[PDB]
């Protein structure tokens, strides 16, 4: 969802291929990752 | 021995026909036909040069006999800082003609009588952002007083650059962006790669999900990378004695981006 | 097809 | 008189094998074999320097009757604020020629025609972030144009600096890292600066495990630390008449910071 | 000896019919038979003189029972800054006329008389480049007064000092441009200089693949550079007792540019 | 008496049998036996002209009972800013002919007369540089219209030279690199200074690690400083009635560099 | 083994 933001705003051409790029190419961050520690990884 | 011709063979570059490529080569075509100018731009190592080289090589000279060559495609490639007279150089020493030491106006009025008569028609400018300001205006001349397309390329620094520039914007507004590739292209290059580059002896299956996953985290779709990583791999692979990459190299090759 | 980056400078010579 | 023969050894600088510069060595021939582009990291005195001088050495001029020498790696240490004259004289006064008055032009087509010749495979660039941003571009004109290898060396500084040019950034991604030694790889450093570096007319027994808390303070792990403290140690001893490093000595020396 | 009969031979020149001669034949043929004022313009080795010289010997002097020769093509190269009376000496002996010590006049007057005499129609000045200023208006009353096509025959400079008086330029606006050697041409012509310039015992085979890629990197596509390098490495492979050129002295030879 | 008579032999120069000296008298054989033109170059002082001139000495003129000498090797120096009268000049009165007054083109019709006949087959021309530019046509002609191989002697500095005129860079391409001297080829330098040209009384033990570290960091392998540092400070030495070198004066000497 | 750099210099120089 963040990733369509960025997209759209630099005039990228709208596709799944493009999408996936602004996703990969902080606050919330720091807090996700530790939030990725999880008991499936763990029990 | 063995190791050191394939060694030396890997250690060399080489180019395959992405679709990419195909897409930029049927681009410049239009624009040459054209006569339109315009730029070419996207992120490093996503293969914009090696395209572009292979555009003049698909349209080499033609030489007919006691007259300067016919090119209709001159690539030139700046040097740091090019001034006017390196610009102009550049074009006349691509075109086989050597240099007289004179004044910037005896360099463009020299440059300017060959791409006529040699009959330029594309002039591609790699990495155009080394282009100094002043000598943006001469780029502008050729592409205004001849019929010549003139085709900027470099990374999101040319953008920079010539928004700087109100009239060098304008000129050269219409363009090809290159992208990274993932996903299924991806996938065919990676097979294309150990099919058509590597060449080693025996499959290194790099087709295989789980060693497209740790391609995908390394080359992160760059072109540059994914080469740069396999032919990596290759060269420790066969100095270790083996007939294949597989993960034990491949991935002490991708830990070290 | 392969397409050797000296072979596009033995065709392009 | 035995003692100034000492204090002029020890005020000096040597070169021990630690297992960190063969881990640089295996690496950079590795990279030396595939031209591959790539950069050295890593905080101030950990031994990057005096572990890329070893490679140098080892890997010296061979001369050749009549002919300029072979260089197959070029080490160079750029000037604060390196443009692109001074990285060009610098690698052409290394190769032992002469630079003639000229323009950067000249000064670029000389130092291009002998890494030609020369037959230069590597240049490492030490202290890489003193080049000037400009001068990038002649650095990575180098690394493409020629079969170079050509590696960044610096501190986190240079990734700052390496980080503000998506151009620079991704041909030097591949990096290696010296860190900081810890436990029994340092244990045995301080064994090595005793029993090979040292040498001094009574042994200290640097194994013992208490007094490597004195070290370890003072030291952090760096090798530049490290290898200062034990040679201020042992000019003071030999200066006072102590046949061994003391705790006394160590301690007080190990006070200074 | 026969070594030494070899080295003289090779030590020496011979003219090979190139297609480049005969493209500049044919067309100093059309331009002789218009009596029409031009000039050859190439760069340095590329055979220029060599062809000119092929071209006045194709047209020696013919003769008639009782009567001077007509002598359709004069051949000269003046020396470096040619003044008008060095032109006139160097027209005159060429015709075989020692004239007598005089004035400028003088030798001017003869210089007419003995170029209406003799039948003159071509005059091919090679380096014209060296003429000073001054004596273009000699060269150009020559190519006015009398029925004489004039050939100025020179590198790029000549073109540069040509463009420094309109009433030059616009008398030698048709050119020909002497070009160096690519491509199968170029494989084409180490061929017939291994058959008919080198002419050893034992065949080399210099258009194979690796010997083909020596030459190519060495010679540039510079016939001079081509035929020094092969004589060179011949009289090299004979005075070490070989039948052929073989690679390793090629190279050796080849690694002197 | 004893001193003034070593002090006269030191005080003057002498040939020593150096390597590099074989190197370019075998190349330079090889050079005037394909007449090929070429050029010398090599850092200042690095013994470049002592070995131009045993070549010719070991060339010397033959005389054939009433002939004129047969002189295959001709060695000049041009004084500073060298016209072609002052070539012309140079070369004649090498040959043992006097210049008659008169002008260029006599001189240079003289000279050309007289390289014929006296057979010379290499023309050497020292400090090359320092011809005027215009003087380099006539080089050219020379080596051109006569089968003369020339060969220029100068610094990085005839390089720069040469590189202004692509006629001249062109037919001069072929080179020999003259080099510094180091490791163990300056120990064996040292000691035959030691043994062939200073012959103290005494071993003044040079090849000593002290005396080479002396030597070394005065000399900085330039053999015209080995010469001047060991003949002064043999002078010296034997000035205050020492027998032998020693390091205290060694160093005196030293000192000033 | 170790090496000092006034060698070195000599050595390799
Ligand atoms: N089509 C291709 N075929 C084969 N190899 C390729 C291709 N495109 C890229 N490469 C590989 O990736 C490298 C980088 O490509 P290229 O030089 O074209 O990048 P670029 O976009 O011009 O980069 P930059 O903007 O950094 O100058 C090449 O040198 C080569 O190793
Ligand atoms: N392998 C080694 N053998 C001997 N001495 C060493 C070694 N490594 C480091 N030193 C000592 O520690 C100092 C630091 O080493 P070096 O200069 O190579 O570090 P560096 O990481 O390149 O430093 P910087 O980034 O600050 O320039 C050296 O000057 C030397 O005194
Ligand atoms: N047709 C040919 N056959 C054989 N050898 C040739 C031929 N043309 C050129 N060469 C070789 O190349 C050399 C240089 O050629 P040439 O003298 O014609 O050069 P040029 O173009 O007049 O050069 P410049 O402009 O430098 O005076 C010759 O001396 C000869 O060795
Ligand atoms: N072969 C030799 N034997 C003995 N002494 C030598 C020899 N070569 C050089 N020297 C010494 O070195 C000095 C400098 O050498 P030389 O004059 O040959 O230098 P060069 O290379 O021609 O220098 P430059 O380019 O500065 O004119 C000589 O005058 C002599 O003292
Ligand atoms: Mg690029
Ligand atoms: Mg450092
Ligand atoms: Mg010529
Ligand atoms: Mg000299």
């Amino acid at each position: 969802e963040a990733a369509s933001r960025r997209l759209r705003t630099a005039g990228k051409t709208i596709s799944n291929q493009s999408l996936l790029q602004e996703v990969v190419d902080e606050r919330q961050k720091l807090e996700q990752t530790v939030l990725r520690s999880a008991a499936v990884d763990e029990s | 021995e063995w190791l050191q011709a394939e060694i030396a063979r890997l250690k060399g570059k080489s180019i395959v026909p992405l679709q990419q490529v195909k897409t930029l080569h049927d681009w410049l075509d239009g624009k040459r036909k054209a006569r339109k100018s315009c730029r070419v731009v996207g992120e490093s190592r996503t293969g914009k040069t090696v395209a572009c080289d292979a555009y003049r090589y698909r349209h080499k000279p033609q030489q007919e006999a006691g007259r300067p060559p016919t090119v209709p495609v001159v690539y030139i490639r700046p040097h740091q800082k090019c001034g006017p007279k390196d610009l102009f150089k550049k074009i006349t020493e691509y075109l086989k003609y050597r240099v007289t030491k004179g004044t910037v106006s005896d360099f463009r009025d020299r440059t300017i009588e060959v791409l006529k008569g040699c009959g330029v028609e594309m002039l591609i400018i790699d990495e155009a952002d080394r282009l100094k300001p002043e000598t943006f205006a001469d780029v502008r001349d050729i592409a205004e007083d001849l019929g010549i397309a003139v085709v900027l390329v470099g990374t999101d620094r040319l953008d920079a650059v010539i928004k700087r520039d109100e009239q060098v914007l304008e000129r050269f507004r219409a363009h090809l962006r290159f992208g990274k590739l993932s996903g299924e292209d991806f996938k065919n290059t990676v097979e294309m790669w150990e099919q058509m580059v590597l060449k080693l002896p025996v499959s290194s299956n790099l087709k295989s999900k789980e060693m497209l996953r740790i391609l995908t985290s390394a080359t992160e779709g760059y072109i540059g990378r994914l080469d740069e990583i396999l032919r990596e791999a290759a060269i420790r692979s066969l100095s270790r004695g083996l007939k294949k990459i597989d993960k034990a190299v491949l991935q002490e090759v991708a830990k070290e981006y | 097809e392969v397409w050797d980056y000296e072979q596009l400078r033995e065709e392009y010579g």
